[PDB]
């Protein structure tokens, strides 16, 4: 610690190796919420979070109920152990609420004035954050399990969501459009996410098996259909071997990460889409919906956080060994995201609360009386 | 006739016998001053929808040349040989 301190003023090693270390350091020593509280108000189990992308501060969540809560994630107060304060809350009473189940929500990259929230009620709405309404409704012929936007694109805005039918949909922010789809699937896309190195560069995780990498300008077909034993190469070349619901792209876009419920995870390259054969043991997945995960960012090591039943696991992403469970939990988590700015984390699960995961080893210099053994002698 | 005959070809032959874009792609100039102004931007836009492998409906109508957009096109990317 002192090392890395008198290493960076003296010039001996670049100010960033200082700054990967103490946050890989920092994502190692993850624990409850030592300094935080989320503020509950999901009466029923929350499926989706997602951190804004410019400052990091606000957190929409969304219920098994319906309801969309957006919170805030900083210490207003001098006090510490804050309680993360909804700001607010778009419930029954709203006229435009999601009448059944919302499945993932997302703020819009590049600008926290409106956010994008998909339900099972089959429609995807656009929000507008300041009013706290909505401004365009798309419906859809199915009930929908997964929408995502592009992070880095900037020449678009669309945003491409999976249906239970066969086949994606890409609907387009500018103007409706909502009529571009993408063919080649057989069964329920339970995943979507766009590249984010890549702008016109779409993952599609379906129940066939098959994930497959598009190219929305492309008009002809997939361009590759990932298989797991890389043989020489469309039914055929699955992707898993069950039900792929899982999906999140690495920090820089190189490689692919996908969960299937074969209660097995795979790390897969971004251009030509031959596994890397990172084993990661078993991680245990019986979710029939859309499983949503993140990977740690600007640290030594990349960490990837997957729901694991009631608990959370931590892997390194390259290496592939678990690094500890975070069982905090009552009920399966569905949904983990991770604030990049100061390596925490957030978990919603069935049993209807936000948990937060902070950094420990800082704590308090006294000049614990609860902390003692009462065995009698 | 058409050059099907291999011997009417290859006696055709014997009788027989530079704008760039963005991702790198260049025309005959000998050809490039043989049209209009309209007709460079189809040949750009027919271009542009090579870039994203997609296709494209060129609805002209008639008598503004639908052949000649084509054929520049086409002659164009044999030339630069992508």
């Amino acid at each position: 610690m002192l090392g890395f301190l008198s290493a960076r003023q003296t010039g001996l090693e670049d100010p960033l190796r200082l700054r990967r270390a103490e946050s890989t350091r920092r994502v190692l020593g993850l624990e409850l919420n030592k300094d935080r509280d989320v503020e509950r108000i999901h009466g029923g189990g929350i499926n989706t979070l997602d951190i804004e992308p410019v400052e990091g501060r606000y957190m929409l969540s969304g219920g098994s109920d319906g309801v969309i809560v957006l919170y805030d994630l900083e210490n207003s107060s001098r006090q510490s152990y804050y309680t993360c304060k909804a700001v607010c809350s778009i419930g029954r009473d709203h006229p435009d609420v999601h009448r059944y189940s919302v499945e993932t929500v997302q703020w819009y990259p590049h600008d926290t004035g409106m956010f994008t929230s998909s339900s099972f009620d089959k429609t995807l709405k656009v929000w507008d954050t300041n009013t706290l309404q909505t401004a365009d409704v798309f419906n859809f012929e199915e009930t929908v399990y997964s929408h995502h936007m592009s992070p880095v694109s900037t020449k678009h805005c669309l945003v491409a969501v999976g249906t239970r039918g066969p086949k994606v949909q890409l609907c387009d922010l500018k103007s409706g459009s909502c009529s571009h789809i993408l063919q080649g699937h057989r069964q329920e896309i339970l995943a979507v996410s766009w590249s984010p190195r890549y702008d016109y560069i779409l993952a599609t995780a379906s129940a066939d098996s098959r994930v497959k990498l598009w190219d929305v300008r492309r008009a002809s077909g997939c361009l590759i259909t990932l298989d797991q034993h890389n043989g020489k190469k469309e039914s055929a070349n699955t992707a898993h071997n069950g039900k792929v619901n899982g999906l999140c792209f690495t920090s820089d876009g190189l490689h692919l990460l996908t969960v299937g419920t074969d209660n097995r995870m795979r790390l897969w390259n971004s251009s030509n889409g031959e596994n890397t054969l990172v084993n990661y043991g078993k991680v245990c997945n019986n979710s029939k919906k859309g499983l949503k995960f993140t990977v740690s960012c600007g640290c030594s090591s990349e960490f990837v956080f997957v729901p694991y039943g009631s608990t959370i696991a931590v892997y390194t992403v390259y290496s592939g060994e678990q690094i500890t469970m975070l069982k905090g939990h009552y009920k399966t988590v569905d949904c983990c995201v991770f604030q990049s700015n100061f390596q925490e984390l957030y978990s919603g699960s069935r049993d209807c609360n936000i948990l937060a995961w902070v950094p420990s080893l800082y704590e308090p210099v006294p000049d614990n009386p609860a902390f003692e053994d009462a065995w009698s002698s | 006739r058409d050059d099907g005959d291999e011997d009417y070809y290859k006696q055709r032959l014997r009788r027989w016998n530079d704008a760039e874009f963005d991702e790198g792609f260049k025309v005959p100039g000998f050809l490039f001053k043989k049209l209009f102004k309209y007709q460079q931007t189809g040949v750009r836009w027919l271009w542009e929808l090579h870039c994203q492998q997609a296709g494209g409906i060129l609805g002209d109508e008639m008598g503004l040349g639908k052949t000649i957009q084509i054929i520049a096109f086409l002659a164009g990317l044999s030339y630069s040989k992508i």
